[PDB]
């Protein structure tokens, strides 16, 4: 279990 | 667009980090030349996997788009973060 909540932003336009 | 932020890139072939134009826009993000005022490479929000947000450096992963990520230090990287996901959310 490797997060990362901080720093890391998850986009979801990426198609 | 008129939201550039001076972000510093650092590549191979000298060891000086060069100045860069990093447009974030609504629509795209380009890398305006900060002397030349030129743009070299623009990408779409579209291609925007992930990025990383740190004080001192920020870095766009544009995933399977190009060999690598895009990293450049700047102390506005949050803000840059902020920009793109601002219109992203206006596109999201």
């Amino acid at each position: 279990g490797r997060s990362k909540e901080s720093g890391w932003v998850e986009n979801e336009i990426y198609y | 667009g008129v939201s550039f932020f001076l972000v510093k890139e650092k590549m191979k072939g000298k060891n000086k980090l060069v100045p860069r134009l990093l447009g974030i826009t609504k629509e795209c993000v380009m890398r305006v030349d900060e002397k030349t005022k030129e743009v070299i490479q623009e990408w779409s929000l579209t291609n925007i996997k992930r990025w990383a947000a740190s004080p001192k450096s920020f870095t766009l992963d544009f995933g399977d788009y190009q060999d690598g990520y895009y990293s450049v230090q700047t102390t506005e990287g949050e803000q840059i973060a902020q920009l793109i996901a601002g219109y992203i959310d206006i596109i999201l």
